[PDB]
């Protein structure tokens, strides 16, 4: 292989493989805030659906 | 908290329907015939205010109303109610159905003296439409504001960026 095939080669792997450690750090950084807060689309625990509940007049008034 | 509000024993006097139970039950179809209107507006505000503090003068008109329904029988047929409800007091379930001949007279006797025509079967079931001038209640659970939910999912969804980034797996 000429010295810039490898030469230029080398670099697009440093390129892919920079990315993913950054894309790394980011995704444990992700998941601590989203931990933490809850407010993403992860650690979403599931609550009661409220399209559950009857909303009809019931038995007695005061409910 | 706060201090729950509570009217005064003013607020509550009314004069009381001091009769028995199967003396209310004895004239109950007549009761609800004659007595539609105030009582349909109390139980309407009633489950609309979910409060009885705010349903007191409503029930002051049920009180108003139920006393002038049997001023109107113990002012033309009192001893026809009074030999029916006996017989509807006789019984340890007041049953109507052991008393049809008293029901007769006092239904005869109300009908001509007065001109009311007893309930059939299926019509004090019914739901009816209440038209008062009182406003709807915006929140009548006193709730809160609810908490904003989450943000949804948006975006065409694109490849992942160089795979699974697994420490050493590209793909
Ligand atoms: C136009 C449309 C049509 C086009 C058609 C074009 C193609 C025409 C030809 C069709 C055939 C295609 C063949 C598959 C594609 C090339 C695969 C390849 O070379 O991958 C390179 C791959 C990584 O090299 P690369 O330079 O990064 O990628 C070059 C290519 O672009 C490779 O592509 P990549 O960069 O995308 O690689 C993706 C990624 C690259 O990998 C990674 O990123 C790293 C992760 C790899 C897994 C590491 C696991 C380590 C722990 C387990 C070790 C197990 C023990 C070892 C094996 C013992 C015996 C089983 O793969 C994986 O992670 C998957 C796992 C590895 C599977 C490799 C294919 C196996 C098929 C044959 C299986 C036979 C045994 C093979 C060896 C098994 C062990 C791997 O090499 C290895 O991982 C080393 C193993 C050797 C590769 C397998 C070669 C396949 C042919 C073997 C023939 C001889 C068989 C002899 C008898 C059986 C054995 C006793």
């Amino acid at each position: 292989d000429a010295p810039e095939k490898n030469y230029e080669r080398t670099m697009a792997i440093l390129q892919i493989e920079s990315e993913k450690a950054e894309l790394r750090l980011k995704e444990l950084e992700v998941r601590r805030l989203m931990r933490a807060k809850g407010d993403g689309p992860w650690f979403q625990y599931p609550t009661i659906d409220k399209a559950l509940i009857d909303h009809s007049p019931k038995a007695t008034p005061d409910n | 908290p706060g201090i729950v509000e509570l009217p005064s024993l003013e607020d509550l006097k009314v004069q009381e329907v001091k009769v028995s139970s199967s003396v209310l039950k004895a004239a109950a179809h007549h009761y609800g015939a004659q007595c539609d209107k105030p009582n349909k507006e109390f139980m309407l505000c009633r489950w609309e205010e979910k409060d009885p503090r705010r349903c007191l003068e409503e029930g002051k008109l049920v009180n108003q109303c139920a006393l002038e329904f049997f001023r109107q029988i113990k002012r033309h047929c009192a001893e026809p109610f009074t030999e029916y409800w006996t017989c509807i007091d006789y019984s340890g379930l007041q049953l109507f159905r052991r008393c049809r001949k008293e029901q007769a007279q006092f239904d005869k006797c109300v009908l001509d003296k007065l001109g009311w025509v007893r309930p059939d079967l299926g019509e004090l079931s019914k739901v009816t439409k209440v038209k008062t001038d009182r406003p709807l209640p915006e929140n009548p659970y006193h709730s809160r504001a609810r908490p904003e939910p989450n943000p949804e999912v948006e975006g065409d969804l694109k490849p992942a960026r160089h795979g699974s980034r697994l420490f050493f797996w590209t793909m």
